[PDB]
């Protein structure tokens, strides 16, 4: 107990830390994992070691359980943030020591952390949006040094249309963005130049028997998930309706009775 | 009871204070007076049995391996294998008594073991020993002045 | 296997050696204290009630024991016996700033809060103290003859007690020299009344077989003095003892010629030779004791001959006269009649021979409470009223000061608790309920309310009679507060052996 | 070179408690066995017997400090411990030994070229005895806890004071008898040697005596040799009074024929002489030690001006005044309960006299109090990011380190020491070089001690900053040894 | 082996209390929770500490279910009962290792705790009534302190006081009630923090329904409903018939919760009613309970007198923004709080403030009968029972005088979680309240207890620093109580 318990876990906190504090960097070292069967596996990736690595103390635990959230909120970064938190503590190390509270320590941290963002606000260069030149500059800076050195420009492409398909105007000017609803299609086949940008999603799936109308100049698409609510439809006649529900062929021909293209076997992931 | 107190420390850190304390032996007041009146039965009631016309002889033996058979209580409790401090007391008690008047052995040691058995269940009843000295010392002035009321005299 | 050496664990290493010396000690203070029968290892048990002769007796390694041990010495030799009541009282100091050190608290606030409650009740007493000097004490000594009363309380030697009490005081008025321990003695006498016993200005001591030469000596002599001779006078062939016989017969014409009274000769003289040696037609002794000489050169300067025929002036100097009676069919041997006998003794006449620890329990207590009475004037009330006075006032000024001296000064207040404590304990009533009592009454009620020990209960010890010396209680809290402080002030024992 | 730095620290450690009037006592048992508290951090470390080399290193430079400063010692051992602790760290950061030597160097070369800086001196000169009294209470405190220091101070400048002849100034004649007794506040001054005798056949005024110091102190068959027995001590004596010897000195006992004899000549017999009186005395009144009673010869013989005895602190004791000099010796009389307390005393009057002596060697002072050590530290570290290269961590941790005997000074009175010390490195900006750290409040407040005349040395500091970093550097230097 | 089980009992019960020990206060450090599974949990209050603590020894357990029963009463200072109740254990086994027989000591607690309870009642505060303005005001701030926002933040405490206090209920008992959803904030775009200023009722930001409404109609009936009036193809369409309907009843301004109506903009301005989308249905029931109505499942089949009614309704632009106040309802329920600034995300800590505002507010507004805080009141105690117990007389000295020094642990705690110097800031409280009663000049001493915000002595009657009487007076004496019942175990 007394500073024992924090000293410990500041201990955790600085090894798992240290342990792959080489990682980062366009010159990271490999690391080296073996299970205890003889199984070999060498890795690069900070997140990959520290998810395959078993640790039980948990300080160590809470800390990994942070790097992984935070993996998917920002992406890049992810180790950088563990190495700040080590070292962070590790300097820690000789305050603790000296028998003050950690009261006085947090709230110099918040201070700290307090003039960061403004000091980040204030010499950060600014650059203008989606013009070709420092774009590919970016490209350079983050998405090279990778595999995709001799394929940069389908990347590239790919995300001039993305950061342009996913802009929400919700509560002001296309500040909102998403990562989830972009229709992508990872289908193998062909050579990579293959990849294209279609506007509006499309589905992997369509009518078994294409015996019947689909496209429409003014699709009126309806979500729905007993023919009482096919004929109930009609109260405004939408051109097509998405349903999750099989359609025989006479209720098919029911369908088209009610102006309306059902799907079936859809999942809610389209 | 054993080992005294177990706790080791007072909040969870390596400490000692007492060394060994596990096979040591720690006495305070009503305990201590209770081994001293154990040692005055072990004494007094192997010593009562050589009292009077009917008083059988003894046969104690030391580490040396003396041969002694006698009567004399003095003789008997003059070289048994003595240990506890207030049994050698006695043990003196009685070789002053033989010193300074010669006969009597026997009556000292059984009536000293005698008051002392009675006060020890006295103070088992919660009484200091002041009181119960204060009242021997009533009782010997009552029993001297009753040995003077019928002393008589020879040539 | 346990080392502990940091400086915390070393100070509460040190102060509970302390804690342990103190519970060796606890039961043996005051009037009707217990004790204990301790042996050196060689056979020789001791019993001594006083706690200074316990501590003199007992040896402990401890460091911290060792310091102790050599204040509550020093305390003794100063003043008084107050070596019980400043060790416990050092303990206590120490016992309960243990659950002070014992998370933080550093040492040098607990010496300075100490320096200030011990300046707090040395002056805050001098404003209860009562003089009570010019209350007719140097005479008509009824007060004095009460103060003699109150050593001797509660005892059926009560008729004796009195006549023994006026006994001490005029032996006191008659040697108003600031009397101490050794400047008085007394002298053990078998058979006879207690009441008996009486004062003689001079000194006691039986011959024995190798004591004195011969009987009928010239008691009622005018110029009697002690002799003392370093050359042997008691009791081939043609060369040693022929020499012998005039070494005798040179030692007899030399004794013969002094006329000395009293000779002592520093080989024994048998008393089988009484007829052979009853020609020397004066007194006669050897084997003269040191305590008797100390007796005798102050008393009327007794000579010390060095010489085969060795004479001087003091051989039969000017002493008054002597004594020499049966005393108890068996004759003594009295140095009395001296111009500067300043050395009463107490003829110890009494039927029980194992009285002898009860008159020194007895005897030597009534002289010391009248000379302490007389040398110092103002006087507070003793049996713990005076303590807890103190008590009440460091706990009621505690809550006065602001700052970290508060808990201090508090458990300083607390820690003055143990002398009613401890002599309630000695006298073996319950202490809760007796403490209770006292502390209720001394707050609230009377300033002077102390402990009892005929009726076991509290009562205005100020009325009792229960005095004790002001300055003799301030030298000795002040030295227990240095004490305290002391063994406060340690941080690391170094002992760097050289082996 | 880890183990050594180890070893220096845990030895800093031990003696850190004790810095400042608010030193931990010491429960000290030496080789014999004995009870010994003190304070001292010299006394602890003269009778700490360590085993490391790295500590016998640092332990010989803090001999060589205390050897011509008189004090100071508990900082330069505070002060080494810091620079090796933090060198252990920028150490284990990756540096190398030589760069950091180099840059403690450059650091301790600024240190003293900025020192004389701070102009807080001596007012006017050693006279005025109150004020210089009042002057010398900084070792005073320091030494002895700063009850007594109002008796201390007066009691030991009073004795130096005495023979201000030609500006020169010496210790050694300085000396203290031991006088048990009263209470402290019955302790005085005295001019002379202090010491006590036997017999009471003594004569006051005396013109110049002689001192014989004696290297080695003290039935017809038997009359005849009682008979030779008288005769042989009859030629001693005779032999001891040639040449008209007038007086005696001796560490042997009396004898009732021995004074008569003596007295014979009407001479006293100087009995019961201390131990260390044999050479002091051949040292202060020219004497020389005799082999036996019969050869004292006057060439070999002493020669001292006043004996007379002295019943000051109501003893019986024979002063020796007014010699060669006419005031060189001058003894401090002391009292107390015992000598344990009285060895506090006398070595608190040892450092008032060494801190005396620096003032008579320099009459420059700087303040005390954790004053100059953070003005020091606050302009190394301002000057340190001014200088490029690798000698600038050097150049910081130097710095911390001077940092590190406030903090000391801090804990040791018991007070937070990180408040105190921000507290005191942030008024040092503006409340300038006079602040410092307050003792008595229990809040860690900072004090100006400008009027307070707690002032420590200025040669005796640039000294001791100087050979503790010599010392760090020289122990950094040495990289391990088998053991 | 095993020896004096009282003993065991009273290290088991003091480890319950180190372990919640530092946690108390609100600058309290938090704690790591381990279970068997690894499930992580960060807390600083100890009720739920102790409610997902594993226990495991007998006395400890009891230790444990008398907080817990502590908790359902008044559900706070479950701390200060646990960390009271093993001061006062261990201070008990104490007394009884220096042989004082536990029967007296169980005498002297219930004895001291009935003394308590009597001076608590005889040196307590009502100044929690309408003439207290400024110490609600700096109560408030206290609680809003260590925040940027405390520029404006008088303002905001005078106009949040203002609101709590006049949405004041009056219930069947008589005592005052407040509802605590009924108040909710509202974000702001324009001007910054700095002028956000009172609104006396219920605002939503929708679409303007009927801007031609009058500053303050004589009636507004306000009928709250969930049918839309949407046109499809007891009316076929429900468009006119419901409304024609509830407008013939009485109802004036007839809210829909959904979206609105093509052509409800001729409608609603001659009939005084809005169709406000977007309701909250926690804010729907709240405006319905200020108007008096409840929420109707359909209107098919009351509207006459059963829906609400308010005296005003106000219909305009507010800091670029279009409020609907339907506001001075039938019972003053209907209130919101607008915060000036960009958005929801960043002004988090002045809504957090303006919710420990209101918290702190109606806790203090209620149980008129109320005490110092920061450790005014422990200091108090110690000083009376200490003084009481010297006067008392009895056997029970001892028990009643470790039980005033016990009930200064709490003081302690403080100090120490604050990260001030546990002993001198007791020590100041306790000189402090001294002359409290010893000196009858400074009577008004009494309320000096600990300032956390930095760890100095300070009034807390001005300060505010409020607890109420009843959540003391009961963990005084479920502590007392599980005391009693602890020490009569051997
Ligand atoms: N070629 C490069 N030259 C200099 N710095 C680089 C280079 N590549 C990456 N970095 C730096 O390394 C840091 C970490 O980025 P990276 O290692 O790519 O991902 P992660 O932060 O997830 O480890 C970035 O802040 C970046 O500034
Ligand atoms: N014939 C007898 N009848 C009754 N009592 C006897 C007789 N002989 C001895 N006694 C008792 O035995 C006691 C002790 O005698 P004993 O043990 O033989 O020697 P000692 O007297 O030395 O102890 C005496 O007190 C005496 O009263
Ligand atoms: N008759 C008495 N009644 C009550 N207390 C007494 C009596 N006589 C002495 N005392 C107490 O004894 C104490 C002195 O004991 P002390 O001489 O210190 O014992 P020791 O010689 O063992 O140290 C005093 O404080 C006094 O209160
Ligand atoms: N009254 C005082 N207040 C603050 N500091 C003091 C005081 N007296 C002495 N000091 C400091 O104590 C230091 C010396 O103490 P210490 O290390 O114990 O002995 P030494 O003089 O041998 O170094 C000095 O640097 C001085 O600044
Ligand atoms: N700002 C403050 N300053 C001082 N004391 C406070 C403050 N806020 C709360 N307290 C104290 O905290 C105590 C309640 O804390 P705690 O027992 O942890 O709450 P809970 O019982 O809900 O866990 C109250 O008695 C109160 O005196």
């Amino acid at each position: 107990s007394g500073r024992k318990v924090q000293s410990g876990n500041i201990n955790a906190a600085k090894t798992i830390a240290d342990i792959i504090r080489t990682c980062l960097g366009p010159k990271s070292m490999m690391k080296m994992l073996l299970d205890p069967m003889g199984g070999i596996v060498m890795t690069n990736d900070g997140n990959a070691i520290l998810r395959e690595i078993q640790v039980q103390h948990p300080a160590a635990k809470s800390m990994i359980e942070i790097s992984r959230t935070q993996d998917e909120e920002v992406g890049d970064g992810t180790t950088s943030v563990i190495i700040l938190a080590g070292e962070m503590l590790s300097v820690a190390e000789h305050f603790l020591e000296q028998q003050m509270h950690p009261t006085v320590v947090i709230s110099a941290y918040r201070k700290a952390l307090d003039d960061m963002i403004s000091t980040l606000k204030k010499i950060s260069i600014p650059v203008d949006i989606s013009d070709s030149d420092m774009m590919l500059n970016i490209i350079n800076s983050s998405i090279t040094t990778k595999a995709i050195s001799r394929w940069s420009s389908l990347a590239c492409n790919i995300a001039l249309d993305a950061v342009k398909m996913v802009q929400f105007e919700e509560n002001g000017r296309k500040e909102i963005d998403i990562k989830k609803y972009a229709r992508v299609e990872k289908i193998p086949g062909g050579i990579i130049e293959d990849s294209c940008v279609l506007r509006g999603v499309m589905i992997n799936k369509d009518v078994t028997h294409p015996r019947m109308r689909r496209y429409i100049k003014n699709p009126r698409i309806v979500l729905l998930d007993i023919q009482q609510l096919c004929e109930d439809i009609i109260q405004l006649k939408p051109d097509v309706v998405i349903t999750e529900k099989g359609i025989s062929d006479l209720a098919q021909h029911y369908l088209m009775r009610a102006n309306i293209t059902a799907i079936r076997r859809v999942r809610k992931t389209d | 009871a054993s080992m005294g107190t177990l706790a080791f420390d007072e909040y969870g850190r390596p400490f000692l204070i007492i060394k060994d304390q596990d096979r040591k032996s720690r006495l305070m007041g009503l305990e201590a007076l209770k081994s001293h009146i154990m040692a005055a039965k072990a004494v007094a009631n192997t010593m009562r049995t050589s009292l009077g016309p009917n008083g059988l002889d003894k046969m104690m033996v030391d580490k040396d391996g003396d041969v002694t058979v006698t009567n004399d209580g003095a003789t008997i409790l003059s070289m048994m294998d003595v240990d506890h401090q207030i049994a050698k007391l006695m043990v003196e008690l009685s070789k002053s008594q033989d010193d300074e008047i010669g006969d009597g052995t026997t009556g000292v040691v059984v009536l000293a073991g005698a008051l002392l058995e009675e006060a020890e269940q006295l103070l088992d009843r919660g009484i200091h020993p002041i009181r119960i000295a204060d009242g021997y010392e009533q009782a010997a002035r009552v029993a001297i002045e009753h040995l003077d009321k019928i002393s008589d005299s020879v040539l | 296997g346990t080392d502990s050496s940091q400086g915390i664990p070393q100070l509460v290493s040190n102060i509970s050696a302390c804690q342990v010396i103190a519970e060796a000690v606890r039961t043996t203070l005051g009037p009707r204290g217990m004790d204990k029968l301790i042996v050196d290892g060689r056979g020789k048990a001791t019993i001594s009630n006083d706690g200074a002769t316990i501590l003199k007796l007992l040896d402990v390694v401890h460091p911290a024991a060792k310091t102790l041990v050599d204040i509550a010495k020093s305390q003794d030799a100063e003043v008084g016996d107050g070596t019980t009541s400043v060790t416990l009282l050092a303990a206590e100091f120490l016992k309960q700033v243990k659950p002070y050190v014992e998370e933080g608290l550093h040492p040098q606030i607990i010496i300075r809060a100490f320096r200030t409650a011990t300046q707090l009740a040395v002056n805050k007493i001098k404003e209860i103290a009562v003089t009570v000097k010019k209350a007719d004490k140097v005479e008509q000594r009824k007060l004095l003859e009460k103060c003699a009363m109150t050593a001797l309380s509660s005892k059926l030697i009560s008729q004796q007690k009195a006549f023994f009490a006026k006994m001490v005081v005029d032996a006191v008025m008659m040697l108003d020299d600031l009397l101490q321990l050794k400047m008085i003695g007394i002298k053990k006498v078998q058979g006879g009344a207690l009441e008996d016993s009486q004062l003689v200005a001079g000194v006691a001591f039986k011959k024995t077989f190798s004591y004195a030469g011969f009987e009928m000596q010239p008691k009622k002599y005018h110029n009697p003095k002690i002799a003392l001779l370093n050359v042997e006078l008691e009791l081939d062939y043609q060369a040693i003892v022929d020499a012998e016989w005039n070494i005798l017969y040179d030692k007899l014409e030399k004794i013969h010629h002094s006329g000395a009274k009293v000779v002592l000769s520093k080989l024994p003289i048998g008393d089988v030779a009484t007829q052979y040696f009853a020609d020397r037609d004066m007194f006669c002794a050897g084997r003269v004791p040191e305590e008797d000489l100390k007796r005798t050169m102050m008393a009327c300067g007794g000579s010390i001959q060095t010489s085969v025929n060795a004479l001087s002036a003091d051989v039969l100097g000017r002493c008054q006269v002597f004594e020499e009676t049966q005393i108890g069919g068996e004759r003594y041997n009295f140095f009395t009649g001296c111009p500067k006998a300043k050395t009463c003794t107490f003829i110890l006449r009494g039927g029980a021979e194992q009285f002898m620890e009860e008159t020194e329990r007895s005897l030597h207590d009534a002289i010391m409470i009248v000379r302490r009475a007389i040398k110092n004037d103002s006087v507070v009330a003793g049996g713990g009223a005076i303590e807890m006075e103190l008590s009440k006032y460091l706990r009621d000024y505690s809550r006065t000061i602001p700052g970290k001296q508060q808990l201090l000064i508090g458990a300083y207040a607390k820690a003055l608790e143990i002398i009613p404590r401890q002599l309630c304990d000695n006298a073996g009533f319950d202490a809760t309920n007796i403490l209770n009592k006292l502390r209720a009454r001394h707050a609230q009620g009377g300033t002077w309310y102390g402990v009892d020990i005929n009726n076991e209960d509290i009562a205005d010890n100020f009325e009792a009679f229960v005095w004790e010396p002001a300055m003799v209680r301030i030298n000795a809290l002040t030295a227990a507060s240095e004490a305290a402080c002391l063994i406060v002030s340690v941080d690391e024992t170094i002992k760097n052996p050289r082996s | 070179v880890y183990r050594n730095i180890q070893a220096c620290k845990e030895l800093a450690q031990t003696t850190r408690t004790a810095y400042g009037p608010n030193g931990m006592n010491k429960m000290v048992i030496n080789h014999l066995e004995k009870l010994f508290v003190t304070n001292d951090a010299a006394t602890i470390l003269r009778e700490l017997e360590v085993q490391h080399p790295a500590a016998k290193m640092i332990v010989m430079a803090s001999h060589m400090q205390e050897q011509e400063v008189g004090d100071g010692t508990n900082f330069v051992l505070v002060f080494a411990g810091a620079l090796l602790e933090l060198a252990e760290e920028l150490l284990r950061i990756g540096l190398s030994v030589s760069e950091v030597i180099e840059g403690y160097e450059i650091a301790c070369r600024k240190a003293h070229e900025i020192l004389p800086n701070l102009v807080c001196c001596s007012a006017k000169n050693l006279r005025d005895i109150d004020e210089v009294s009042s002057l010398l209470r900084t070792s005073i405190m320091s030494k002895q806890y700063g009850n007594e220091v109002f008796l201390a101070k007066l009691i030991a400048q009073a004795c130096v004071s005495i023979f201000p002849d030609s500006g020169h100034f010496n210790v050694d004649n300085i000396r203290v008898c031991k006088i048990l007794g009263s209470g402290i506040s019955s302790s005085s001054v005295l001019h002379g040697m202090v010491f006590k005798k036997e017999t009471e056949g003594d004569v006051t005024s005396v013109k110049d005596a002689k001192i014989a110091v004696y290297s080695c102190p003290f039935a017809e068959e038997l009359m005849n040799f009682s008979k030779g027995e008288e005769n042989l001590m009859d030629a001693q004596v005779k032999a001891i009074a040639d040449t008209g010897a007038n007086v005696v000195v001796t560490g042997g006992k009396v004898a009732d024929m021995a004074l008569h004899y003596a007295n014979k000549y009407n001479i006293m017999l100087v009995r019961l002489n201390s131990k260390w009186d044999l050479r002091r005395l051949c040292k202060t009144v020219g004497a020389t030690a005799l082999p036996r009673l019969t050869p004292p010869v006057l060439e070999e013989m002493g020669h001292c001006d006043s004996v007379y005895l002295s019943e000051v602190g109501d003893t019986q004791v024979v002063v020796f005044k007014h010699e060669k000099e006419d005031g060189a010796i001058s003894t401090i009389v002391l009292r107390g309960s015992t000598d344990n307390l009285m060895d506090d005393i006398e070595r608190a009057v040892d450092d008032g006299v060494n801190t005396f002596k620096v003032l008579t060697r320099d009459k420059r002072l700087v303040p005390g109090g954790g004053a100059t050590e953070i003005e020091l530290a606050k302009q190394i570290t301002s000057y340190g990011e001014t200088c490029p290269g690798l000698e600038q961590y050097a150049i910081k941790k130097f710095a911390e380190a001077f940092e590190a005997i406030p903090r000391a000074l801090a804990e040791n009175s018991g007070v937070k020491a990180n408040e105190v010390i921000s507290k005191l490195y942030a008024v040092h900006q503006e409340g300038n070089k006079n602040v410092g750290l307050d003792i008595e409040a229990e809040v860690p407040a900072v004090k100006d001690m400008l009027e307070a005349g707690i002032l420590d040395t200025y040669l005796g500091k640039y000294w001791a900053i100087k050979l503790a970093t010599n010392a760090a550097v020289t122990v950094l230097r040495v990289d391990q040894i088998i053991m | 082996t095993g020896e004096t089980i009282r003993s065991q009992n009273v290290m088991a019960a003091a480890s319950i209390a180190n372990i919640v020990k530092s946690s108390l206060g609100p600058v309290g450090l938090d704690k790591m929770l381990v279970d068997d599974i690894g499930d992580v949990t960060i807390t600083n209050d100890g009720a739920t500490i102790l409610k997902l603590l594993e226990v495991e020894h007998p006395a400890a357990k009891v230790l444990c279910e008398l907080a817990d029963l502590q908790d359902k009463e008044v559900g706070d200072g479950t701390t200060s009962v646990v960390i009271i109740a093993a001061e006062l254990l261990k201070n008990a086994d104490e007394l009884v290792k220096q042989k004082i027989h536990p029967t007296s000591v169980i005498s002297g607690y219930r004895l001291a705790c009935k003394e308590a309870v009597r001076y608590i009642n005889e040196n307590l505060i009502v100044n929690t009534d309408e003439l207290g303005r400024d110490c609600l005001i700096n109560a408030a701030k206290t609680s809003m302190s260590s925040k940027i926002i405390g520029i404006n933040g008088d303002f905001f405490a005078n106009m949040v006081v203002d609101a709590v206090l006049a949405i004041k209920y009056t219930d069947i008992r008589g005592q005052p009630r407040y509802p605590v959803n009924s108040v909710n904030i509202l974000k702001a775009h324009g001007r910054s923090q700095m002028e956000s200023m009172l609104i006396s009722g219920y605002a939503l930001n929708c679409v303007v329904g009927s801007q031609g409404m009058p500053k303050r109609i004589v009636n507004a009936k306000i009928a709250c409903l969930d049918f839309s009036l949407q046109k499809t193809k007891r009316e076929s369409d429900i468009t006119k018939e419901r409304i024609q309907k509830i407008l013939a009843t009485g109802a004036n301004v007839i809210l829909t919760t959904g979206g609105i109506d093509d052509m409800c903009l001729k409608y609603f301005v001659e009939a005084g009613a809005m169709a406000v989308r977007r309701v909250l249905k926690r804010d729907l029931k709240r405006i319905a309970k200020a108007s008096g109505a409840t929420i109707l499942s359909t209107l098919a089949n009351f509207e006459a007198a059963m829906l609400g009614q308010a005296e005003e309704v106000v219909q305009e632009r507010i800091c670029d923004d279009e409020l609907i106040l339907i506001k001075n309802t039938k019972a003053r329920t209907s209130a919101s709080i607008i915060l000036r600034g960009a958005n929801d995300f960043m002004c988090d800590e002045m809504e957090r403030s303006l919710h420990d505002a209101l918290c702190v507010v109606k806790r203090v507004l209620e149980s008129k009968s109320v005490v110092p805080g920061g450790g005014a009141v422990e200091a108090a105690l110690s000083i009376y029972l200490e003084n009481y117990a010297t006067s008392m007389g009895s056997r029970e000295q001892l028990a009643i005088a470790e039980f005033a020094r016990s009930l200064l642990v709490i003081p302690n705690t403080l100090a120490v979680n604050a990260a001030q110097d546990s002993t001198d800031l007791v020590a100041k409280l306790r000189a402090f309240h001294n002359e409290a009663q010893v000196n009858p000049e400074r009577k008004n001493l009494k309320w000096i207890g600990l300032d956390l915000s930095n760890g100095k002595p300070r009034d807390n009657k001005q300060a505010g620093v409020f607890e109420p009487t009843i959540v003391k007076v009961k963990s005084l004496k479920f502590a007392t109580e599980a005391a009693i019942t602890i020490l009569r175990i051997d």
